[PDB]
């Protein structure tokens, strides 16, 4: 019962945060972003590796 | 578009507006639910037939 105190509370109600934002960012790496001037268009994932695979870690 | 709100002005003249708008505002705790459960359906459900059928002709 996360209602027992207000940190249990707050923390239910920030674990329940980044749930979501995995989902997220689970859902927008297969989006073409960025028009990549150079060469064909690479998924946002993909192209900001970096960016999306720490985030996966954390 | 927004011309269209003054079509909703038949609540006065209509019993079944208004009654129908209450009702859904008194069932408004399961219709948040829905369109979550329906957002997290659609999410998963998507993601597979991607993935299954991504690479394809």
């Amino acid at each position: 019962n996360p209602h027992t105190s207000t940190l249990a509370l707050v923390f239910y109600y920030v674990t329940g945060f980044f749930i979501a934002v995995s989902v997220i960012t689970n859902v927008v790496e297969t989006v073409p972003c960025g028009t990549v001037p150079g060469s064909k268009e690479l998924p946002c994932g993909e192209r900001y590796s970096v960016a999306f695979f720490c985030l996966d870690t954390a | 578009v927004f011309r269209v709100f003054r079509i909703f002005k038949f609540s006065r003249h209509s019993q079944g507006l208004r009654i129908l708008g209450y009702t859904l505002k008194s069932c408004a705790s399961e219709l948040g639910f829905l369109l979550f459960s329906l957002t997290m359906a659609i999410i998963i459900f998507a993601t597979v037939m991607f993935y299954a059928e991504k690479g394809s002709s």
